[PDB]
């Protein structure tokens, strides 16, 4: 965590710096010169599905030497449900 | 504090990168581009910088000043934020995150909210749905860049990106990995907007696309956006793929080997391939984009994830 | 098989994903118990 | 030189192997790079004001050279131009205040406004 | 031919930027800090930097 | 929307000119 | 002194007039003569007009071809969203006064009857260079402006 | 859901003003409307001469000029009789093919700079800046050169016209070439123009397309081969025809069409007789220069043609070459007076932007910027 | 929480709002500090080999919220009902029975 | 690897190209107005 | 045997004989109910005859083809059924026979046309 | 149909080491890879274009450009009042009164082109009978306001004895034809 104060105060700083980046045209220049698309929902909970399946994937990313060829397939066990999940998806037809 | 050195330097990398696409993609075309206002256009950004600061607004409009004079700020402080992490050189990183690709994710999650609510500001139907079809295609090759990530993580040990620029030394993940780089590439492309990839960015649509109130700040602010998430997703392809920082390693007597300015080249190489690409190829509808990113790059990438850690896990190379 | 290569022709990236996949999903199936030596 | 501010500098990388052809009375030097390559820009014309330079401020004796459409440089066709009525240029003053600017004879800004009625008043 | 150096010249000056983002944050940092960073800083650093100021008394 | 989308497939690239090449 | 006031005219001129996207009124054949003017050879990019599609920002508007009654309204509605500092030009005969088409009952004799015009490029078909230096008048135009010395009086 | 669907890149189609009644992205019909463009040139050419009227001709289709010189020219030679020689056939058609090419080379990668390929764009107007200095050299303007007169046409080829008229075919079947490898294998093209704006021949015929939107749906139909209006019926070239009617057959035809038009130049210029320029009746042809100065009887002629006029007889007649566009016929009646009478301009683009309605029904909005592409719509012919 | 919360299930939730609008002393142990276990690693070492169960059952809550948002959010706008409006001739009276 | 077939070597730039500019009259054209029988 | 005919639209009928010999045998029988003095009756029932006897006599389209030198079997039957359809058509609205005064006016001009322009071939 | 056409034109290209051809030539995008080797090749080529100002494009002496009013070698304006050019002009941009001259001969009292109402065909450069009437290469004359760019009656078209230089070089070239 100890890292994470530069940041910190690097969301104030780029803050500031956009605040000016915003005050400088306002300074110069004085007096003379569908109902519904659903599909953006289905979409959007995909999206929502497939990155917390990637928030799956990133603590069996880094730890795989550990699990030795049993989180492997462990992995590749959710993986092969996120695929049949994916294909319903692709033949129903929502990946248009 | 030391953000301004990596802020105002970056601000500059925005401004000459206008130039630096006007001229590359000029010189494709046969055309010398912005060639008169400074000795070699040099002086062009700047032109277009105090033009823009110097135009009367339409309409002053300063009454909602907090809805969505600040939505620029945002998509712009996130687009300088995730430079935090981005390290150039050994050391050179401003916060070494342990968790430091996570997090570059996370400031992608939060670049959605900057173009649903900087479109959602704008009054204008066709502007709103525009932004928001933006988002989700900008949302749609983010599960293929982070399975894409997933893929150069597991051959590298941890999340640091100080480390997955460490763990090259032998060999670039650009080499093994090529069909991976491609396909960050072509979704780095597809991410940010600026690509074969930018239906809601044809030259009309975009303009018309992100906000009714310009004032020339949203303007500038946006493209200046949209310049410095390319420096950024053009400093990941080559973090990633390429070695951050680290030569060839071939040791030359004529080579002093300085890092930060081997990271330069290779962000340079996938600057001009951002506008090499853009020039040489037609844009993909948005209705085929949407069908590129789901049943092209995603099959592809979650198939890389399957292979880079099988071929890991038979092998002990983990 | 004539409709293995009319899928591999129609449609390439789902049947050179389920190919790319196979290689990750076949290593560690076989390959590895090979590596017993 | 001195200016890295101007286009100017493309010019003065040409010249690098360019030939001077002449220089008309304004001072405009023009300069003629054949052979080497890139046909169209082999000939051109060096202003002589480096700042306040346009268009136009090439005479007519040159501008025929310089535009590709003959072959004699204005030191040939000097010995052409009519010594009677020839008129020296004028740089095109368009905009750069009233009495260099042209006017009509009805503009009320020409100095001898003229009255159209065809009707001789009484 | 040499023709592409005035293209390249604005990719080189937003090369040199990033030189400069690089190089700033190192150099501002080695300055507050007579090291440099230490990327790899995990939690036996931070003890380890406790217990070292607190031996040079 | 059931409107006919626009499948890319087609048949492949046979320069068809007319019956006048030779001998009209 | 004024010297201050002249210098800061010179560098507000030198902007306004490096950078002049003109939103390109390309209505018929001067658009085409426009494109060659925006083309390879006499590059547009290369004095810093952009050719922006849109109206909202935008230096000035090249109008060019035949401005008609029916496209007059519509010419009237994109130069009042330009910001302040704007300019016209109008390129070709039809565009910058009646032209071929004076006599035309659907033709508006000239765009200075809509828009205010500051730099008419001449020649019905203007040749791209033309087109192009009626654009270096216009930055000439721009180089005359001293807003500031009048600013301040 | 109705959309106002204007000009995308203005200086490109620039007075397109399409009303599209959408639903959601699918477009359910495309309503343009016209008269933005609508110059008086179809009253304007009943209150001058027949030669005052051929500049209006140049300014009807603005990406290609002589095409539409060349269908005047012959609606007022359909009428005169005027027997105009070889060298000025030959000269008419290598203008009006060097326009096929101006124009495919615009229309092409106007499209496919509205599509998105923005290098296309800039390569062919440098191919088009070059044949613009044979416009320019052989009449005088660049773009409107009122060069194809009625009788023949204004005025010889300079003496070095046709050498580099062949110094540029040699050099652009590469340039084809190069527009075509960055086009036509393209993934991104297919896609953005396979099944795109299909058009089943009996609708081509149905909408009176007749152009490369008629060659597209497979209509073997081209008016240089089915009328034959000059040395045409001499040279050979083969019409490009396509077989699906997609806006990647019409495509393919604009760059095979700009390669038979490169057969038919270098036809032109390998054979070009020198014969007299303009017709030898010198009531419908003023005399040159030199004779009207020296012959009191050619400065009569010189002074009844360049202020009265031809007073081409009485009679109606519907004269259609092939443009670039299309079909671009003139149906020109004439009273007897100098003057036509009704000169009536069908030009395609008021025909194929019809068309727009149903080819660009059920396609997605950013289709209907490749439509009006495949088109060639020019709004100055509409 | 940032990603699939405030870039996922907020961002579901901001779409519901535009669209339908609702009117000293510590004796710091120096070992196990040695090997620092990042957060990643230190939830990698269980979630897939020891509770791996837990972690194949959210596999199939996340497949049934992908047949979820599928078979409820689809809208009619595909096979749904995108088969045909479907119709027999024979049957069909056409114009025998109105 | 592309469109070089030793025939894009016809390439765009000229560099000898309109070698006698136009209003130069190396040779006076006759462009002759009517046939000899007439 | 036929692949496609180069129109698009016009989908190649496999049947193209059989169709078009039901198509001409309508046309004869349809044809009836039109005045037989009319030049329409005599060309349909001599057009419609010889292309019925073409038809029946060859076997494959392509000899329909080259005998009965009109095209494509395709297009063959686009004509015959838009006939089908004009003879249905013509018995409403019935215009035939000349009516009492029928001042028509052969404006027949004969110009001499120079033949460089473009006419038809 | 389209089915069919599909299932037939999928199962052209349906034997192995073509189905691998095919897949990888859409999968290693090889058909892009050929434009961007030939965008690369033009990216370093020499470039067309032209630094305007100080070098302008090549023309021709039938390039119709300013019109001027020539003047015979010894002065008198070439301009004998006949009116062709008013008659011939498509825009009728030129407007033409004559006057008896004291010396006697014909000269125009007012010989006012209206360059905005003109389409530059060059029909005046032909219909005049003593090329009294020609239009200079000049073509760069965009004017601040529209009332100069109405060229005055025989003042301003008179500028062309500075353009005689080049106008008396275009004529001499072009009168062979
Ligand atoms: C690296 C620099 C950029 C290279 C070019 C980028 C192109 C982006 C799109 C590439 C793409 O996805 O192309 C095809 C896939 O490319 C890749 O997989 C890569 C799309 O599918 P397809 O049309 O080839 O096949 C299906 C046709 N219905
Ligand atoms: S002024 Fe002439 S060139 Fe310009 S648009 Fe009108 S007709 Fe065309
Ligand atoms: S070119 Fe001459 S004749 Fe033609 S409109 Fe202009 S002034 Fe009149
Ligand atoms: S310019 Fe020519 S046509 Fe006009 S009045 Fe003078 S001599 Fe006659």
């Amino acid at each position: 965590m100890l890292e994470f104060a530069p940041i910190f105060i690097y969301l104030v700083i780029s803050l500031l710096v956009s605040l000016i980046l915003l005050g400088v045209p306002f300074l110069f220049a004085s007096n003379s010169s569908s109902r519904f698309d659903i599909r953006f929902y289905l979409v959007s909970i995909l999206f929502l599905i497939f990155d917390l399946e990637v928030t799956f994937f990133f603590p069996w990313a880094v730890s795989l030497n550990k699990i030795d060829l049993f989180g492997f397939w462990s992995m590749m066990a959710f993986l092969f449900i996120l695929t049949i999940g994916f294909l319903y998806e692709w033949k129903r037809g929502a990946l248009d | 504090a030391e953000i301004l050195g990596i802020i105002l330097p970056l601000l500059l990398g925005v401004a000459f990168l206008v130039l630096a696409e006007r001229k590359v993609m000029a010189f494709v075309q046969r055309r010398k581009g912005p060639d008169v206002v400074g000795s070699f256009g040099l002086l062009q950004p700047l032109a277009d910088g105090l033009k823009l600061i110097l135009k009367e607004p339409i309409s002053p409009s300063s009454a909602n000043f907090f809805l969505f004079r600040m939505a620029p700020v945002a998509t712009f402080m996130l687009s300088l934020v995730a430079w935090a992490v981005v390290p150039f050189d050994y050391g050179m990183v401003l916060s070494d995150l342990n968790i430091g690709l996570l997090y570059l994710f996370a400031i992608s999650s939060l670049g959605v909210y900057g173009i649903i609510i900087a479109g959602w500001s704008s009054n204008s139907k066709y502007a709103f749905l525009g932004a928001l079809r933006s988002a989700a295609q900008m949302v749609s090759y983010e599960v293929s860049i982070g399975l894409i990530l997933i893929t150069v993580l597991i051959c590298v040990g941890s999340c640091n990106l100080s480390e997955i620029v460490m763990a090259q030394k032998q060999i670039w993940f650009g080499i093994p990995l090529f069909p991976v780089l491609v396909m960050f590439f072509i979704s780095c492309l597809a991410e940010t907007n600026r690509a074969p990839f930018d239906l809601p960015e044809a030259e009309a649509e975009l303009v018309a696309g992100y906000n009714v109130e310009y004032s020339s700040m949203g303007f500038a602010l946006f493209f200046l956006g949209e310049y410095a998430n390319m420096i950024l997703m053009s400093g990941l392809c080559t973090l990633f793929f390429l070695g951050g920082w680290l030569p060839i390693l071939d040791l030359p007597i004529f080579k002093k080997i300085p890092g930060s300015i081997w990271f330069s080249i290779k962000v340079l190489f996938f600057l001009f391939l951002y506008i090499w690409v853009r020039a040489a190829f037609p844009r993909y509808r948005y209705d085929q984009l949407m069908g590129l990113g789901w049943k092209v790059f995603l099959p592809l990438s979650l198939a890389w994830v399957v292979s880079v850690s099988g071929l890991l896990v038979t092998f002990q190379w983990l | 098989m004539e409709k293995l290569r009319m899928f591999v022709a129609q449609e390439p990236v789902v049947a050179a994903s389920c190919l790319i996949g196979g290689v990750g999903l076949f290593l560690p199936a076989v390959v590895r118990p090979i590596l017993d030596s | 030189r001195c200016l890295p501010d101007g286009n100017l500098l493309q010019t003065k990388i040409h010249n690098i192997g360019a030939t001077l052809v002449g220089v008309d009375k304004f001072g405009n030097k023009y300069y003629q790079k054949l052979g080497d390559t890139q046909y169209g820009r082999h000939r051109w014309v060096e202003y002589a004001s480096k700042d306040r330079y346009n268009a136009s401020q090439v005479p007519a004796e040159w501008h025929g050279w310089l535009h590709f459409i003959t072959d004699h440089t204005g030191d040939e066709l000097l010995s052409l131009k009519p010594k009677r009525y020839g008129l020296e240029h004028k740089e095109n003053f368009s905009g750069e205040g009233d009495a260099y600017i042209y006017h009509s004879k009805g503009h009320t800004l020409n100095p001898g406004q003229k009255n159209w009625t065809r009707y001789q008043s009484w | 031919s040499l023709v592409w150096l005035e293209a390249m010249l604005p990719l080189g000056i937003i090369g040199g930027m990033l030189c400069i983002m690089g190089n700033s944050q190192y150099y501002i940092h080695k300055a507050y800090h007579g090291r440099p960073k230490h990327i790899g800083h995990d939690e036996w650093d931070v003890a380890m930097e406790r217990r070292d100021k607190k031996v040079v008394e | 929307a059931a409107a006919a989308a626009a499948a890319a497939a087609a048949a492949a690239a046979a320069a068809a000119a007319a019956a006048a090449a030779a001998a009209a | 002194a004024e010297f201050v006031i002249s210098k800061v005219d010179d560098l507000m001129n030198w902007a306004r007039t490096g950078s002049i996207w003109p939103m390109t009124f390309g209505l018929a054949c001067c658009a085409v003569e426009m494109m060659h003017t925006g083309a390879a050879r006499y590059d547009l990019d290369r004095f810093g007009i952009i050719f922006r599609p849109s109206p909202r920002q935008s230096d000035c508007m090249i109008v060019a071809g035949t401005l008609t009654n029916k496209m007059a309204p519509a010419l009237r509605k994109v130069y009042d969203q330009m910001p302040e500092p704007r300019w016209v030009i109008s390129m070709g005969s039809c565009a910058n006064g009646g032209g071929y088409y004076h006599y035309s009952y659907s033709v508006v004799r000239g765009c200075d009857r809509i828009v205010p015009v500051d730099i008419y490029v001449p020649g019905c078909p203007p040749t791209a260079e033309a087109l192009l230096y009626g654009l270096l008048q216009l930055q000439k135009k721009i180089n005359r402006r001293k807003d500031f010395l009048h600013w301040w009086n | 859901f109705t959309l106002n669907f204007g000009p995308q890149h203005p200086a490109a189609h620039g007075v397109l003003r399409l009303v599209l009644e959408m639903n959601g992205e699918v477009v359910e019909r495309a309503e343009p409307h016209i008269g933005l463009l609508h110059r008086g040139t179809e009253k304007l050419i009943e209150y001058k001469t027949y030669l005052q009227a051929l500049p209006y001709f140049d300014r009807s289709d603005y990406v290609s000029m002589m095409a539409q010189e060349h269908a005047y020219s012959l609606a007022v030679e359909k009428l005169l009789n005027c027997e105009v020689p070889l060298r000025a056939q030959y000269i008419r058609v290598l203008f009006c093919e060097i326009t096929r090419i101006l124009n495919h080379l615009l229309a092409l990668t106007t499209h496919a700079m509205d599509v998105g390929a923005l290098t296309p764009f800039l390569w062919a107007f440098e191919e088009r800046e070059k044949l613009l200095e044979f416009y320019e050299r052989v009449s005088g303007a660049r773009m409107h050169a009122s060069f194809i007169r009625p009788g023949g046409v204004a005025q010889d080829l300079p003496l070095g016209l046709c050498r580099d008229i062949d110094s540029f075919t040699q050099q652009f079947a590469s340039r084809i070439d190069e527009l075509e490898e960055m086009l036509t294998g393209n993934r991104i093209w297919k896609q953005r123009l396979v099944d795109i704006g299909t058009v089943t021949a009996q609708q081509a015929k149905d909408w009176g397309f007749s152009g490369v939107m008629l060659r597209g749906p497979g209509v073997c139909w081209d008016l240089r081969r089915a009328a034959p209006y000059d040395v045409y019926d001499q040279l050979d070239f083969d019409v490009p025809v396509g077989t699906r009617g997609d806006c990647y057959d019409r495509y393919c035809i604009r760059i095979e069409e700009m390669r038979q038009s490169l057969r038919i130049i270098v036809q032109c210029l390998n054979q070009m007789p020198s014969g007299m320029i303009k017709a030898d009746d010198r009531k419908l042809c003023p005399p040159s220069r030199c004779r009207m100065k020296l012959s009191m009887e050619s400065s009569i002629h010189h002074f009844e043609l360049y202020t009265e006029g031809f007073s081409v007889p009485a009679s109606s007649t519907y004269t259609a070459v092939e443009a670039p566009k299309g079909e671009f016929g003139v149906f020109l009646v004439s009273n007897g007076s100098n003057r036509p009478y009704r000169c009536k301009i069908r030009a395609p683009g008021f025909a194929h932007l019809q068309g727009l309605d149903f080819m660009s029904k059920h396609h997605m909005l950013a289709d209907v910027v490749t439509i009006i592409g495949t088109q060639d719509i020019v709004f100055g012919e509409v | 929480f940032l990603v699939v919360y405030i870039g996922a299930i907020a961002v579901l939730f901001l779409f519901v709002v535009m669209m339908f609008h609702i009117q000293s002393l510590r004796y710091t142990v120096y070992a196990g500090k040695v090997r620092s276990w990042t957060n990643l690693e230190t939830l990698g070492n269980l979630l897939y080999t020891y509770y791996f169960v837990w972690f194949l059952v959210p596999s199939l809550i996340l497949l049934v919220a992908m047949i979820g948002a599928i078979v409820l959010t689809m809208h009619r706008t595909t096979k749904v009902k995108r088969q045909d409006v479907f119709r027999r001739n024979a049957i069909d009276f056409r114009r025998t029975i109105m | 690897p592309c469109a070089h077939p030793e025939y894009l070597e016809a390439v765009p730039k000229a560099t000898e190209y309109r070698l006698r500019c136009p209003a130069t009259i190396d040779e006076e054209a006759i462009v002759p107005s009517s046939d000899p029988e007439t | 045997v036929k692949q496609t005919t180069g129109i698009v639209g016009l989908d190649v009928v496999p049947n193209a004989r059989a169709v078009l010999i039901d198509l001409y045998s309508k046309t004869l029988k349809e044809i009836q109910a039109v005045p037989e003095d009319e030049g329409y009756r005599k060309a349909v029932e001599s057009f419609t005859r010889q292309r019925l006897n073409v038809c029946k006599e060859e076997e494959d389209w392509e000899m329909i083809e080259k005998r009965l030198g009109c095209g494509q079997v395709e297009e063959l039957i686009e004509e015959a059924r838009d006939e089908l359809t004009l003879i249905g058509k013509m018995i409403e609205w019935d215009p035939w026979g000349v009516p009492d005064d029928y001042e028509c006016e052969v404006i027949e001009n004969d110009a001499p046309i120079p033949k460089h322009v473009p006419q038809h071939r | 149909d389209d089915e069919e056409a599909e299932q037939l034109a999928k199962e052209i290209s349906k034997d192995w080491s073509t189905v691998f051809e095919r897949s990888m030539n859409t999968l290693f995008l090889t058909e892009m890879v050929r434009g961007l080797s030939l965008t690369l090749k033009y990216f370093f080529d020499p470039k067309v274009t032209i630094n305007y100002p100080f070098e302008k494009g090549p023309l021709s002496p039938r390039f119709r450009g300013e019109h001027a009013l020539r003047r015979y070698p010894t002065g008198e304006e070439r301009c004998i009042a006949c009116k062709l050019c008013e008659a011939v002009c498509p825009a009728q941009a030129i407007t033409i009164e004559a006057e008896e001259r004291e010396d006697g001969s014909r000269r125009t009292t007012r010989y006012d082109i209206d360059m905005t109402k003109c389409i530059y065909c060059g029909f005046c450069q032909e219909a005049c009978p003593v090329d009294a009437i020609v239009e200079g290469p000049n073509f760069e004359f965009a004017t601040e306001t529209h009332e100069e760019l109405l060229y005055d009656k025989e003042k301003l078209l008179e500028n062309g004895d500075r353009w005689e230089t080049e106008i008396a070089e275009n004529l001499r070239s072009e009168s062979l034809y």
